[PDB]
DNA sequence: ACCGGAAGGGGTAATACT
DNA sequence: AGTATTACCCCTTCCGGT
């Protein structure tokens, strides 16, 4: 029984739909390169104890601890997403390690969530490294009952490396995967030269890092629109396949195609090239067969009937049945809860920085837990000193309290120390532990002097960085997969 | 004249507000999920969905020229909607479509808009609580639209749901 | 290539089938009167915490696991046996607490499954109480990971309770649902009387029990059908509606159904009755309408326009429109993996020879549990009377192995006794926890006793379970909702 | 033809081969590992109409029913000729559970009911999967189905045979027909 | 022709851009 | 017309007994 208007409603309610599902839905991160669903899907998958060095688990089990704990909404969207990212004709490097019937390249649709099964991956677990050590923030959840991170570490730059691609509201973005293996230099370089300008870093990240990766093969055509992406973030990339001539006892010759462009469908391909030989089309295809089978790849066989030798019929392939197709790259993401458009060298500087404050998070930390843990074994050495005077003072009391009162007036200790001291285990009172007792206090002032030395240089800092990655590198790599050729 | 219509999305929140209801001097609509968009789509296009005909043969009045109010079926239509991000989208795709078609129909003041208790929605309410908050007439508290500027109101629906995306994108990022 | 035949595979097959649902698809076990599936749903929902101290959680979890872990079959059945047995009008002691939109006794379906909550009752945990003290074997489940129960201890009658109705290849099962109060009474004259033979237990369980007792209320009329199906194990069972007449200002006579028999769609009613008013030879009626609101109940009004006085459109109605309808009670329970139909005696004993066995398993695994603990408290007495010697000898020692061997050379010890005495903290050597270990020691033994004492006489096995069914009683319990009258 | 079908490349009857098989999960993952040349599956949905039960004006409408008829592509009852067939191997792969024991026995009635010299002249098969090394045809992969089931070089199928036709008759009209009596106490005389 | 455990599967919309 | 996260929903069979 209120007055409102409709102006207002409807320029309230568009505006909050538009403000969510730009910065909650589709567009991604900067920092992690991951949308919401796929960061709760994965750390979903995480904490259940879904692990490489496990069994694989059903995905119904993972679906629904996604949906209740984290993500309110269905179950259709996030069983997609969780399919999708354990594609390896989709993702460059995949984030899901799946057993069953995942999908074809063509139009086959995945198995129910019933049948499939699924794990995290080697390469998975490198982006959860050290998230228990307060690396990252944390947010209660819609209903406030568990906590989940806002931003997963992100030890390897997932963004570039995998792509990413959305649809907003009144946006849109398209990013190519890259090769880790080259990206690595382009970060090394990033981290020694910390003092570079934009443009000698632009520059410089410009030529250790050559173009997309695509995880199909295929083939790139020229090099002024991936230079155009860089230096931008805007620019069309030319894609193309594969096609090979051979001939068989009759002389008759063919076409054997073996390779598509990124996210080209292999069904639509064929039955595209079939109409189109039905109808008037081309210049002379006699007839065109299917051949991919699962231990030979893609094989799809064309076959010119007398004339062209296999010259224009290519050309006319190319410029007419999606043989040869066009990305158009265009990098938007979100910087601070704000979408922007950003170059090659913004995306390697604000990886580059989170990576910093990750390692300087758990440093911290992990200073903070040993001087506690040193504080309290030396408060237990202190009371192991005097081990007759404290045995014959816990005998002779009443009760415990009375115990702790003369302990913390005897020895000068104070209290979380008593505690201890109270919680001694008669196993440990051989000369072997009242030695490990030594040991074990020599290497923990020693340790927090080591954490320490760590946190007052940054050179340390950026060392380590540097070994962490290129440890991972070395141990997860690959070769470029797409081929890139002149003009 | 005393009849109240209450359009709803799903079955699950339909029969949730159809078995919590008053049937005297209620009746509920259910919906199958987001509307067509009138504005972009031509007007064959949208005069074909089986839900835009379902809300026409409701209301019961005519669209566009041979509109008679005379023959309205009810004097309250309420737009009930979930309270997340979604439930605010839906309802002003319903908006839409009552302005577009039933122009002279806002203004006069037979549009009405909910507000549930802050649950994720109406589907997981149970009867019970469906009444003492939204639907008993004593407690229940809506708010009427109203319409005062017709230039202004529908170049502000042409650029928020229009065919151009630039307009758009500037007015979200503006506002 | 094989030879298989036809008529062998043929009967293999279908014998395997047959068998499969025979057993383990439809009929229920007379000692817990749960089917698998509603047995591995209660198993899950226990295991997984979703108990009534705790507040609801989402039954797509609850789903999950029971599909994942212990139910290899579609989530479907699973989900609607889940919100079936939360339904008050469907079972007359409710083992599910559903929040949500769980369904109408019309044509709603029930809500979606992400929209629904759903945790356990008081009732199962009733039934599943004491489940991890050995009562109840335990086997593989299909992946042979982890186990599951087979028989849940039902402390309360559930079969009887709660009825049953399923279909299987050859035979089906149908049984009502009773009175708590009064199957306890006839349980009680069971225990009592357990030397009676079986026409004199039969004699006294129909005398106790009056019939049946259905969640819908209504009426009964007749008393032979229950009688027949008591004695025999097939009978019909007549159940009538309410309704009363009442009249308006002007004068009109009208008639308001109440109460509708049990398993009757509200909306197909009022459907019938329009049908077969507009296609005539039923009655004079002037309208059919459906007042039935959320605070009111159900209210169907018919209004008769001016003939009959009221009273034989009632008994049209009665002939016509299935507001006097019929049960076919066939008692039909699976014993030792074999179905057979069984009167209300051999139901009675079973269900107390059950209890028995659960009560005998309960108190020989306490037993073993106190005696196996009993050890420790020993060995630590024994430390406690040369307390000064033994850390004496443990000071003086290198290495935890010596202390061992030295404790068990001086104390005459066992290797646990020795390790107990190790892992004593400090804190344990205060006088009063001396005092408190010889207080335990001597409540032990007098537990052991008592418990061997229990196992000594089987007369105090049965005052055992009346106690505990008198508690059970006690606490819930119903009156009867449908009453009996005569023909 | 049926919309379902994945027709193979040769046109040669006497060396092509037709697997059905329940669901399309299933199908889906045995049409990536299947050979193209000689090998089409046809996806069929859930239970098969009862076709000793119901009317034969009823199963001529099943969309099932019809599709598999048209994919045999022979006549049904009198109508029936052996040249018109076009895969000489019929093969029957269904999972390894009851149901799909029910889903394979309701075929093959249907298939005696209606195709009866088809079972004669021996052109049916049965395949079977691995047990463990799996609750369903579902969770396999194109390799594994591959490796085990859909290798020429490496398979074993069983060839269904009709030595007596009246026994044949009698038992199936026994075990699936109308009455209950009979299939109850045929049950638990078999049971022991 | 329902009552209850089981098998299986498709189709309408928003929102951008090439 | 197709990419990818979002909203929502129905329709055949088996197996008895009245
Ligand atoms: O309403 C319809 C109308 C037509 C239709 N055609 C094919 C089809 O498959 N479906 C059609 N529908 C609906 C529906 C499938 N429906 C929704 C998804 C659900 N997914 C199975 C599942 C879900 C969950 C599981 C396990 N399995 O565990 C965690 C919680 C969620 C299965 C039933
Ligand atoms: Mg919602
Ligand atoms: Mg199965």
């Amino acid at each position: 029984i209120e007055p409102v208007d409709i102006e207002q409603e409807m320029q309230r309610s568009y505006i909050d739909y538009a403000m969510s599902v730009i910065v909650g839905r589709a567009l991604p991160e900067v920092r992690d390169g991951l949308k919401p669903v796929h960061r709760r899907v994965l750390y979903a998958m995480f904490d259940s104890g879904f692990r490489p060095d496990r069994s694989h688990a059903k995905s119904a089990r993972s679906v629904a601890e996604t949906m209740g704990n984290y993500h309110p909404h269905g179950d259709a969207s996030i069983y997609d997403s969780l399919v999708r990212m354990a594609q390896p004709w989709s993702l460059r490097y995949p984030l899901v390690d799946g057993q069953g019937n995942f999908g074809s390249p063509g139009n086959d649709p995945p198995a129910a969530m019933r049948y499939t099964e699924a794990r995290l991956t080697p390469l998975a677990m490198e982006m959860l490294r050290e998230i228990d050590e307060e690396t990252v923030d944390f947010i209660p959840n819609y209903d406030g009952r568990v906590q989940e991170p806002t931003v997963l570490p992100s030890r390897f730059p997932n963004l570039l490396a995998n792509g990413s691609g959305g649809i907003a509201v009144g946006m849109a973005t398209n990013i190519p995967p890259h090769n880790l293996r080259e990206l690595a230099d382009a970060v090394f370089w990033a981290l020694e030269n910390h003092d570079a300008d934009e443009e000698e870093t632009l520059a410089a990240v410009m030529g250790r890092v050559k173009g997309p990766d695509f995880p199909t093969a295929g083939l790139i055509v020229g090099s002024q629109g991936t230079a155009d992406a860089y230096k931008t973030g805007r620019g069309s990339i030319r894609m193309r396949g594969v096609v090979e001539v051979e001939e068989d006892s009759r002389g008759r010759t063919s076409l054997v195609i073996t390779e598509l462009p990124y996210q080209v469908n292999h069904d639509n391909f064929i039955t595209s090239i079939a109409e189109q030989v039905r109808d008037g089309k081309l210049a002379g295809i006699s007839n065109i067969e299917d051949q991919s089978s699962d231990r030979v790849g893609l094989r799809i066989v064309i076959e010119i009937k007398r004339d062209a030798v296999a010259k224009v019929v290519i050309n006319n392939l190319y410029k007419h049945t999606q043989l040869q197709t066009s990305f158009g790259a265009n990098m938007l993401a979100i910087v601070d809860g704000v979408p922007r458009t950003l170059r090659l060298d913004q995306l390697i500087r604000y990886y580059v920085d989170h990576q910093l404050d990750v390692i300087v998070r758990r440093t911290t930390y992990r200073l903070r837990k040993a001087n506690e843990r040193a504080h309290i074994l030396r408060g237990l050495v202190k009371a192991l000193d005097a081990l007759d005077e404290v045995i014959a003072l816990i005998r002779a009391s009443e009760t415990v309290d009375i115990a702790r009162a003369g302990l913390i007036e005897l020895l000068d200790i104070d209290e979380i120390q008593a505690q201890a001291i109270l919680d001694m285990q008669l196993r440990r009172l051989a000369a072997l532990e009242r030695q490990r007792i030594i040991d074990d206090l020599a290497k923990i002032e020693a340790e927090i002097a080591d954490l320490e030395d760590i946190l007052a240089k940054p050179e340390r800092q950026r060392g380590i960085v540097r070994d962490e990655l290129a440890e991972i590198v070395d141990r997860h790599g690959d070769d470029r997969r797409t081929r890139i050729i002149a003009i | 004249r005393k009849s109240e219509l209450y359009v709803v999305e799903g079955d699950s929140a339909g029969g949730s507000a159809k078995s919590g209801r008053d049937s005297m001097f209620q009746a509920i609509l259910p919906l199958r999920g987001k509307i067509i968009n009138v504005e972009k789509a031509r007007i064959d296009r949208v005069l074909k969905n089986t839900e835009v005909q379902a809300i026409i043969t409701a209301l019961g009045t005519g669209i566009h020229d041979e509109f008679d109010i005379g023959k309205l079926r009810y004097h309250k239509i309420v737009l009930m909607a979930d309270a997340d991000v979604d439930g605010q989208h839906i309802s002003t795709l319903l908006l839409t479509l009552l302005f577009r078609f039933m122009r002279p129909l806002i203004e006069n003041g037979h549009v009405f808009l909910a507000q549930p208790p802050l649950y994720k929605g109406l589907g997981e309410m149970d009867a019970k609580e469906l009444w003492e908050t939204t639907m008993d007439p004593s407690v229940r508290v809506l708010r009427q639209v109203t319409l005062d500027d017709a230039a202004a109101a529908d170049e502000l629906f042409s650029i928020l749901m229009g065919e151009d995306v630039d307009a758009r994108r500037s007015f979200i990022t503006r506002n």
